């Protein structure tokens, strides 16, 4: 065999790259930022018609102003959510106040590269990290197993991602409402999803200042699906 | 904590364990329950060290349920006590002993049979027909040697350990708010609510 | 075929890392020979200096370890002064522990003890050198024992080791048939010192000047080399007979 | 580094197999066999020693039959000094119980703890398995009378009548056809003995190349007895069957 | 101490060794839960290549993790003791602390991070075994079925299958259980579960177990005759 | 070929491919460029994005009020090295009340890449470095390989089509060393240098990140609206 | 740095063979023979002493070496291997058992502790088995004399008597048709003469063998008197010229 | 038996206005009946407009007001340069104090 | 084969592959010389300027260790100065002990055990350079050479790099010129000499000269390097020569 931190003729981390192609394997998850909130949405893709899809928990709240959404191999995300929450909750007691999205996005990232011959191999699973703080407002970020975070206007990864990315170029303006996003988020998943979509198999959720991370109920979806499928027809 | 007493009869275990929780010049709870249920037929009753006391009995308690669950099975009361024992045993040589005092009242399914085992904190270990732990002892155990039978039904346990309450309430210097009874026997463990 | 990478079985039963280290012995290309006398025990080995930059006085593969004992090498520079410190070091605790010089004989079975571990044991490659141990026993007297990659070690009554091993042991066993004893029969360690030379000479077939020799000889209670000029005075004796 | 040398002793194989564990049971069907048979008044133990030769000391041996404590023993099917391992860390635990409740150790609990320490070397540590199968024989006041089987790879079942070793397959079949529940010791004795007599790789079975054992009740009331048998008892009980 | 990598990416972006485990699960004796109105059925297989066993002393196949809660399994025997023995302790823990019993959500989230554990842990490798984990939550009446795999993934299932020919019994199951109408009897929830191991089993003499787990610690395992009324009841309805 | 699987593998000409792989790591990075007066030492990055929704990775990071160096290659391997400077930095301070000289600061990166390539397990930092800083001997710019080779130059460049700019630097040597007690000139020199590295791509307001310090100036860095006077 | 070898290198082949014992078996055939016969009053172990040098001194390499007062072995095999196997076995007859019952451990016990010392070597994480098989005799109160054979897999087997090595095959065939239940020491003495024989090629005296006995206690060898209940040990290392006195009456 | 404590005397003050804080403390600085120094600052700028004086212990005083500077200059690196608000700064000097709490810091901190 | 892919394997031949792999990286880096003289000993090395942005005098190569010994060595630059950063351990342990600064051939010996500890296992790699150092102790001068495999012996005088033929060839000379001995401020412009007519091998890119030196009685036995009007009239000799 080989080392596991070993560098490829190309100057790249074999293993790095290899969690890469686990995570293209992975269901669609989309961020989306605005001036009135962050909204994260996730394909839940159920394998089988028995599992009870409302058990999927792909979307996930790291503090009351920061929220979550993974693609990939997802067991392995439970750790980093559980580094992120105590990052946040032991900043607030450290401080007395809530800790920077960056810099959660960038204590989670540090656990990435700590594998080697530390833990066997890296995650293979991506993070969207969606949130809201006093100085820098409503951010998005891409966490990757690299232990590269980007800051996004709007991002989408998983098995629909290039085609889903390449859509939310021409969709994204820096005046879009959280109704507009919504409706966006839910319009792209529907065309990368394989089986067609409903409240059932999507999830939706968004962070705002004002009342802090909320993932939508499957009644509210419910509504938003219809008037997208209504505003589509109207023209 | 202070008072636990404990009677062995014909066909159950009787234990009586003060309710008073005194700290300093004030009495904090006068309805505190000195016991654990470490199995269905086995009940341990605790006096000592305040925190400690219950901590070792939570910890007990926890051990045994878990062997429960495991083997799907219950230890014998004679097991239960050699497991209490030793880890009492092993505490008394600790950086920090735990200063707890404990009687164990068993009904043995197997042999159809009550038990009752007074365990100090070095980890001594005695069945008994009769058992006390603290000050308690020096005012029960004459009284004891005297009234009790190794024949006795419950009730007639229930009666000398009313005899035993009465002399403590007569004599002892401290108000321990009267004791909380509950009998161990064929049919597991209840409690006395009018004592 | 990874069992000719590390200490581990073939299946014809052999350890080849040991056997390639015994090869590495040979790579200085120097041979010596040890004797003893009645009082002493003399080691001699070929001193090759080929480049005119280096300082010849810091070539050496001779080792006083001890007061009372020395130690010379056939092997890598690098190994050979691995084993002179380690022999210290334990010669040094020996004497510190038990309270008397650490004997020749116990060094080498503690050396070669050293060495069986690392032909058993995986992390540790055996080290490329035969180590010849030489002293005068406070018990036993003059001692040549003799230690190498397997581990192995014995007692000699004499002993040669290098490329040309085989010639220098074949004119010491035909010496030691006519003579009828254990040890050279000569009261002086000079003598002795030139009874070695002397038959290293015939062995190997060439001649020495003072600076393609090496000399360590061990008396009761101290090991000492000898200068260019106490091995240049030997070879005088020997031509002047 | 040292990774090329590395066996991957704990790893699957594409078919979701242990290679280890499977090659570790091979080299058991190889050891001499070893029957338990379990009857209501008691258990025979009875073990094929691997081909002797004459001038082995017989008496003064032990290689299948051990003793974990006064209610349990082992017969033994693999590499012996693996065994031996196992067995002292067995008897070992076996005191802790009895040290902790002051009651002898109930058999299920001493065969699960040793089958976990078998499990161990297949999961973790880089190690090779104990080339060990056991045939457990043993009572407690719960159970009565058990027999148990452990392997390479930590797994453990329960018998009325059980082999380990060599020609398992075509011991397993006899004893599926001559066992019966009402049986009792004497005829499992008789039973283990026919078994080992018809599918041993020898010319034929003598007293020198059997280890033999029975734990009953055939003491002095409601007491367990173990009986690991001398040459000449095995020499006696093998003519009184009419096997030689 | 032993510090291999067993678990790693592969080019494609598999972990050979997780999905390894898995055939290992494939393999194992088939495993069905099927929870009902107000009630789980845990049903297993057992291999009847075994005769002259003792069905006393021999493990069972569905494990009492607490009172309240059981765990069956598919795969390595041996594996699955070190998965039960960890969420037994854990559930003794979780009375002390939190003063009351795990919820069957709680108990499988800790089983799946176990396993998930063994999967980026050096010297290591992967649990063979998957887990269907039910039962009820401290005063609740509602039924809890969850299923967990080797990888660390866990969901919640109305009827899940695992082991060998699973996707034949799974096919069964995904026909023949209404959402809309669970099983609404211990009888009805028992049969289904008997008629879809029926689909893969053989006879359904000593090859089948079948536990019912009720509300409030009420687990009972049924006996021989008591399962073998459901195989003769099924047999005659389907000649027809 | 054979022997590029570990760092600790020698090649039959004396090569160790791994420290070549992760110096090539460094030439797939975005071009960085680093120039010094006697009173100023200016690091000027072009930074790249992921796409157009994506913020632009930030190149250069401060180590302390008198030091910082800008980063080509694996980001992370840059936040770790950065992280030991800070701390190095930081010794220096609260120990000795001095301040560490940016030569130290080289000697320290060197002998911490270094470990990284003769022990098994390890791999080498995959990044390059462009340190710059003023202490009690004058402005100072270095360059840091993660080979642990660490040069101390009057200017540099690193990244993909680097040598556009070092070619131009050496041609300007002679003019932009004697720009002393002028700031926004060293700055330009260094936005001039790094414009010869560029293809098809023109530097933009969210695009360039120039950093200084010097005589009386602190570590200071511009992104943004701040390096609009520059373009 | 640090063992990185925490792994076995034993491991079992797919036809269930364990490599490295097996080679290390065959590295015990290429080895010189030794053998051991057991009389009813003592045990005889003996060994062709093969001199690597006419130079060397063969006296200064014991092949026959004294664990215990009563407890003697002889190796076929490694030589090197076997002298740390015999450091190693005399500090465990001390460690775990000496220093905590007062009195020398019995033979199959010792005999149990250097088995399990061979079966780590075949189990643990960096290292090759010992390249050795070892033939222990001895005596104790309880078992009486007693002579043990001990593989590199760490299987021991107690034998009547036995030889291993170069010529194992034909010594044994020897050895069954002279061995009885009624062998004085003596007797077997002389039979261990016989079969060493036949294995060597060269020169056979007192200076080529090495050979010990397990017998009676020998008050004179145990260096003080005063305690009644010492008597002196049993192994005893028969002198080249003991060896010469028996080889005349052959 | 060595006492690893001692009092360098001195007294601080600290008063809030609308707009404004005050901290103030005298310069004279004892051991025993005797001065040390007549002018040692023990009140000092720590960057974010937060002045801080540890009166009691010097030597302790010294090194907490070291380690809260620090503290003020790994706030900036590991947050954007983030202003450390004084009730952040309070909460910190909280855990720097009780870090210490077996063997503690003899100051009194006002900030 | 494989005998060459893992350090302290033995060949088949008895040798080290990759301590001899080692020696071509060594074979490759600049050239460094050392002259031993009358009272003291002179270190010199070839600085090759790869650019005009190289600030002059300001990538320094020859390093001090103690305050006695100066050491310099070709190859891989960053494994020269891992091994002075152990030789100031070692020889900061030993004056911290016995009082004493180390002794030249005690500190050779602390170097040469710490590599030679580098081919003794598979999970290091050997050192990437020969190691030319020396300096002044109670016994008077010394100058040692180390290489990759941990052997060192003392020298008259001593070249490693692309050009140690040429060196060599150059010492060998000196020797032989000079039997009764070189004194300290002669052999600075000898060694000045000497890397010119070494340049000879590596004369594409042209060179910065770089001295150091340690004299009982030119520097009071402590290591200083050569600057200013030394160095100018060194270099300016040393031109003189090749024309």
């Amino acid at each position: 065999d080989r080392g596991v931190s070993t560098f490829s003729p190309e100057g790249r981390l074999f293993q790095v790259e290899y969690s890469l192609e686990a995570i293209k394997l992975g269901s669609t998850a989309i961020g989306i930022a605005t001036k009135e909130g962050v909204v994260l949405g996730v394909e839940k893709r159920a394998t089988s018609p028995l599992l009870e899809s409302d058990s999927i928990e792909k979307i996930v709240e790291i503090d009351r102003h920061i929220g979550c959404a993974m693609s990939g191999l997802t067991a392995d995300a439970r750790s980093m959510i559980e580094h992120a929450r105590t990052a946040a909750v032991t900043h607030n007691l450290y401080y007395d106040e809530d800790i920077n999205v960056e810099s959660l996005t960038q204590s989670v990232c540090d656990l990435a590269l700590r594998f080697g011959e530390l833990m066997s191999r890296p995650f293979g699973v991506a993070l969207l990290i969606a949130g809201h703080d006093a100085d820098d407002g409503y951010q998005l970020f891409h966490a990757e197993p690299s232990g590269t975070f980007y800051r996004y206007n709007a991002k989408a990864i998983g098995s629909g991602s290039e085609g889903a990315q390449a859509e939310l170029l021409n969709e994204w303006h820096s005046s879009l409402t959280l109704k507009e996003a919504e409706l966006l988020v839910l319009k792209i998943l529907k065309q990368v999803m394989e089986e067609k979509l409903d409240e059932n198999n999507a999830q939706l959720s968004c962070i705002t200042k004002q009342d802090g991370f909320k993932i939508y109920d499957n009644e509210k979806t419910a509504e938003l699906i219809k008037e997208l499928k209504e505003k589509e027809a109207a023209e | 904590m202070d008072i636990i007493l404990g009677i062995r009869v014909q066909d159950s275990v009787i234990l009586a364990s003060s309710k008073a929780v005194t700290r300093g010049i004030s009495v904090l709870k006068d309805s505190d329950d000195k016991t654990r249920q470490l199995s269905p037929h086995t009940l341990m009753s605790f006096a000592g060290e305040a925190g400690d006391t219950v901590q070792f009995a939570e910890y007990i308690q926890a051990n045994i349920q878990l062997y429960s669950i495991r083997e799907d099975y219950e230890l014998s009361p004679q097991a239960v006590s050699s497991f209490v024992r030793q880890e009492l045993a092993k505490s008394i040589r600790s950086r920090r002993p735990y200063q707890v005092n404990v009687l164990i009242g068993g009904y043995d399914k197997k042999k159809n049979k009550p038990e009752l085992y007074q365990i100090d904190y070095l980890g001594t270990k005695v069945e008994l027909p009769y058992g006390a732990h603290g000050y308690s002892g020096f005012y029960t155990f004459s009284l004891l040697d005297h009234h009790y039978r190794p024949d006795m039904t419950t009730e007639e346990g229930l009666d000398l350990l009313k005899l035993c309450v009465q002399e403590l309430e007569k004599r002892m210097p401290m108000d321990f708010k009267g004791v909380i009874v509950k009998i161990v026997d064929k049919d597991g463990i209840r409690q006395v609510d009018d004592f | 075929g990874y069992d000719r990478h590390i200490t581990i079985f073939s299946p014809e039963g052999r350890l080849y890392q040991v056997e390639y280290a015994f090869k590495a012995t040979n790579q200085t290309n120097i041979n010596s020979l040890a004797v003893r006398g009645k009082d002493c025990t003399v080691v001699i080995s070929q001193k090759k200096v080929p480049d005119k930059l280096l300082d010849p006085t810091t070539v050496s593969y001779i080792f006083c370890i001890s007061r009372t004992i020395g130690m010379v090498v056939n092997g890598p520079i690098p190994d050979a002064r691995n084993a002179a410190l380690r022999a210290k070091a334990e010669a040094a605790e020996f004497r510190y522990k038990y309270g008397y010089d650490m004997p020749c004989d116990v060094l080498a079975k503690r050396m070669a003890n050293l060495s069986q571990i690392y032909t058993q044991r995986a992390y540790m490659r055996p080290l490329g050198v035969i180590l010849t141990f030489v002293s005068v026993d406070e018990e036993l007297g003059p001692s040549i024992y003799k230690t190498d990659p397997a581990g192995y070690y014995v007692g000699y009554k004499a002993t040669a080791t290098g490329p040309k091993q085989q010639e220098i042991t074949t004119n010491l066993e035909n010496h030691f048939k006519k003579s009828k004893i254990d040890h050279i029969n000569e009261e002086s360690w000079e003598k002795v010192v030139e009874f070695a030379i002397t038959h290293m000479i015939d062995a190997l077939g060439t001649e020495f000047s003072k600076n393609d020799l090496e000399v360590g000889v061990a008396t009761k209670d101290k090991f000492f080399t000898l200068s260019a000029e106490n091995i240049e005075e030997r070879l005088v004796a020997i031509a002047e007979q | 580094g040292s990774r090329r040398y590395d066996s991957r002793t704990t790893i699957f194989s594409p078919e979701g197999r242990l290679y280890q564990v499977e090659y570790a049971l091979e080299s058991i069907s190889h050891a001499g066999t070893a029957i338990g048979i379990m009857a209501s008044d008691g258990i025979v133990l009875a073990a094929e020693r691997k081909v002797t030769s004459t001038l082995l000391e017989q008496d003064t041996s032990t290689e299948k039959l051990y003793k974990l404590n006064d209610k349990i023993a082992v017969a033994v099917a693999g590499l012996t000094a693996d065994a031996e391992i196992l067995i002292n860390t067995a008897r070992i635990h076996a005191q802790n119980y009895l040290k902790t409740y002051n009651e002898d150790i109930p058999v299920e609990i001493l065969v699960r703890r040793l089958s976990d320490i078998k499990q161990g070397y297949t999961q973790h540590g880089g190690l090779r398995p104990f080339g060990v199968s056991f045939i457990y024989a043993g009572y407690d006041d719960r159970y009565g009378y058990q027999l148990y089987t452990s392997n390479p790879s930590g797994n453990y079942t329960g018998w009325k009548a059980i082999s380990v070793g060599a020609n398992t397959s075509a011991a397993q079949t006899l004893l599926q056809m001559d066992y019966k529940d009402d049986m009792k010791v004497d005829d499992a004795i008789e039973l283990a003995l026919k078994t080992l007599s018809k599918t041993t790789d020898s010319s034929a079975l003598t007293y020198d190349r059997l280890e033999f054992a029975t734990i009953r009740k055939g003491a002095n009331d409601g007491e367990v007895y173990q009986k690991i048998f001398k040459p000449q008892e095995i020499k006696d009980i093998l003519v009184k069957t009419g096997i030689t | 101490g032993y510090d291999r990598a067993l678990s790693i990416f592969s080019p494609d972006g598999h972990i050979f060794q997780v999905e390894y485990a898995l055939e290992a699960v494939k393999r194992g004796t088939c495993a069905v839960g099927v929870k009902g109105k107000n009630c789980v059925v845990l049903g297993c297989e057992r291999r009847s290549t075994l005769k002259l066993q003792d069905t006393r002393i021999t493990p069972s196949k569905v494990s009492k993790i607490d009172s309240h809660v059981v765990l069956s399994f598919s795969g390595l025997n041996a594996d699955s003791r070190i998965l039960i023995e960890k969420a037994r302790v854990e559930a003794q823990s979780h009375r002390l602390t939190l003063e009351d019993p795990v919820t069957v959500e709680y108990l499988t989230r800790y089983v799946a991070g176990v396993q998930q554990r063994y999967t980026q842990s050096g010297g290591v490798r992967p649990f063979g075994v998957s887990t269907l984990i039910a039962g009820f939550d401290p005063r609740d009446d509602e039924p809890k079925l969850y299923q967990t795999e080797p990888s660390g993934i866990y969901s919640s299932w109305s009827a899940q299958t695992i082991g060998r020919n699973s996707k034949t019994v799974r096919e069964f199951l995904e026909k023949n259980y209404d959402r809309k109408e669970p099983p609404a009897t211990v009888e009805e929830c028992v049969k289904l579960t008997v008629r879809s191991l029926l689909e893969v089993v053989q006879t359904g003499a000593k090859n089948i177990e079948i536990t019912v787990v009720k509300p409030d610690s009420d687990i009972v395992a049924l006996s021989s005759e008591e399962i073998n009324q459901y195989v003769t009841q099924i047999e005659q309805e389907k000649q027809e | 070929n054979n022997y590029d699987g570990d760092t600790v593998t020698f090649s039959p000409t004396g090569r160790l491919f791994q420290v070549e792989y992760a110096l090539e790591a460094i030439k797939q990075g975005s071009v960085t460029v680093g120039l010094r007066s006697n009173t100023h030492a200016v690091l000027v990055a072009l930074k790249r994005n992921a796409d157009e929704l994506s913020s632009y990775q930030k190149k250069i990071i401060k180590c302390d009020e008198h030091m910082g160096l800008s980063l080509a290659g694996l980001a992370p391997d840059a936040r770790v090295l950065s992280n030991y400077l800070r701390q190095q930095c930081n010794y220096s301070s609260l120990v000795f009340n001095r301040k560490l000289a940016v030569e130290r600061a080289g000697h320290l990166l060197c002998d911490k890449a270094q470990k990284n390539t003769q022990s098994y397990g390890g791999r080498p930092y995959g990044v390059g470095l462009l340190i710059i800083g003023y202490d009690k001997s004058g402005a100072h710019l270095l360059e840091f390989q993660p080979s642990g080779n660490v040069t101390e130059l009057y200017g540099t460049a690193i990244g993909a089509r680097s040598q556009g700019a070092k070619t131009y630097l050496e041609r300007t040597l002679d003019t932009f060393i004697k720009i002393d007690g002028n700031p926004d000139e060293l700055i330009k020199a260094g936005v001039e240098a790094i414009s010869q590295s560029l293809r098809d791509e023109s530097l933009t307001v969210d695009n360039l990140s120039i950093a200084i310090v010097g005589k009386d100036t602190p570590f200071t860095i511009y992104d943004g609206e701040a390096v609009a006077k520059y373009i | 740095m640090t063992d990185r070898y925490s792994f076995s290198l034993t491991t079992f082949s797919p036809s269930g063979k364990l490599g490295q014992i097996d080679y290390a078996l065959t590295a015990v055939k290429q080895g010189v023979t030794s053998l051991g016969i057991k009389a009813t009053n003592g045990v005889v172990i003996a060994t062709e002493k093969k001199s690597s040098s006419p130079l060397a001194m063969s006296e200064t390499l014991s092949k026959v070496s004294l664990l215990t007062p009563d407890i003697g072995a002889v190796y076929s095999g490694m030589g090197p291997d076997y002298r740390v196997l015999v450091d190693k076995s005399r500090k465990v007859a001390h460690t775990s058992y000496k220093r905590i019952y007062g009195e020398y451990p019995p033979t199959k016990l010792l005999v149990s502790e250097v088995a399990k010392i061979m079966q780590e070597a075949t189990q643990s994480g960096g290292v090759r088995p010992f390249g050795v098989s070892l033939l222990i005799a001895g005596h104790d109160e309880f078992n009486g004399f007693s002579l043990y054979q001990v593989d590199p897999s760490g299987s021991y087997f107690p034998w009547k008597a036995t030889a291993i090595g170069k010529g194992s095959v034909a010594a044994k065939t020897f050895l069954e048709k002279r061995w009885n239940d009624e062998l004085e020491l003596e007797d077997a003495i002389h039979i261990a003469l016989l079969t060493l024989k036949e294995s060597v090629e060269g020169e056979f005296n007192g200076d080529t063998i090495e050979l010990a006995i397990i017998g009676d206690e020998n008050p004179d060898l145990l260096g003080y008197t005063g305690i009644p209940t010492d008597k002196g040990p049993r192994f005893r290392k028969l002198t080249s010229q003991e060896i010469n006195d028996r080889l005349e009456a052959l | 038996q060595f006492n690893p404590y001692g009092d360098n005397g001195g007294t601080i003050l600290g008063i809030a206005g609308e707009d404004f804080a005050v901290l103030a403390g005298d310069t004279r600085n004892i051991t025993d009946y005797s001065i040390n120094s007549r002018y040692e600052p023990k009140v000092f700028d720590c960057g974010d407009n937060i002045v801080m004086s540890a009166n009691g212990f010097a030597a302790d005083g010294d090194a907490l007001v070291k380690r809260f500077k620090n503290s003020v200059k790994w706030y900036h690196f590991d947050h954007n340069d983030k202003k450390l608000s004084i009730n952040s700064a309070a909460r910190n000097i909280q855990h720097l104090l009780y870090g210490k709490r077996f063997f503690p810091y003899y100051v009194h901190t006002i900030i | 084969t494989g005998y060459d892919l893992s350090n302290s394997v033995f060949s088949p031949d008895g040798r080290n592959f990759q301590v001899e792999y080692a020696v071509k990286a060594v074979e490759n880096g600049t050239t460094s010389i050392g002259i031993k003289c009358n009272d003291g000993v002179v270190f010199a090395v070839e600085k090759l300027i790869t650019s005009k942005l190289l600030v002059p005098q300001k990538n320094v190569k020859i390093q001090v260790v103690d305050r006695h010994i100066g050491c310099v060595y070709s190859g891989l630059i960053p494994d020269g100065r891992h091994l002075v950063n152990r030789g100031r351990e070692e020889a900061a342990s030993f004056k911290k002990l016995y009082k004493t600064p180390i002794p030249i051939p005690a500190f050779a010996d602390r170097l040469g055990q710490y590599v030679q500890a580098h081919t003794l296992y598979n999970s290091v790699r050997p050192f990437g350079v020969s190691t030319i150092f020396g300096g002044v102790d109670k016994n008077g001068a010394h100058l040692y050479m180390l290489e990759p495999s941990g052997s060192y012996w003392g020298y008259k005088g001593a070249a490693t790099g692309k050009g140690r033929q040429s060196a060599k060839a150059e010492l060998e000379k000196l020797v032989d010129h000079h039997p009764e001995g070189l004194s300290a401020r002669e052999a600075v412009k000898q060694a000045a000499k000497i890397i010119y007519l070494a340049h000879e091998d590596n004369k594409e890119k042209d060179f910065e000269l770089e001295i150091s030196w340690c004299s009982l009685s030119e520097t009071n036995g402590l290591h200083k390097f050569v600057k200013g009007d030394l160095l100018q009239e060194a270099i300016d000799f040393a031109q003189k020569e090749i024309n």
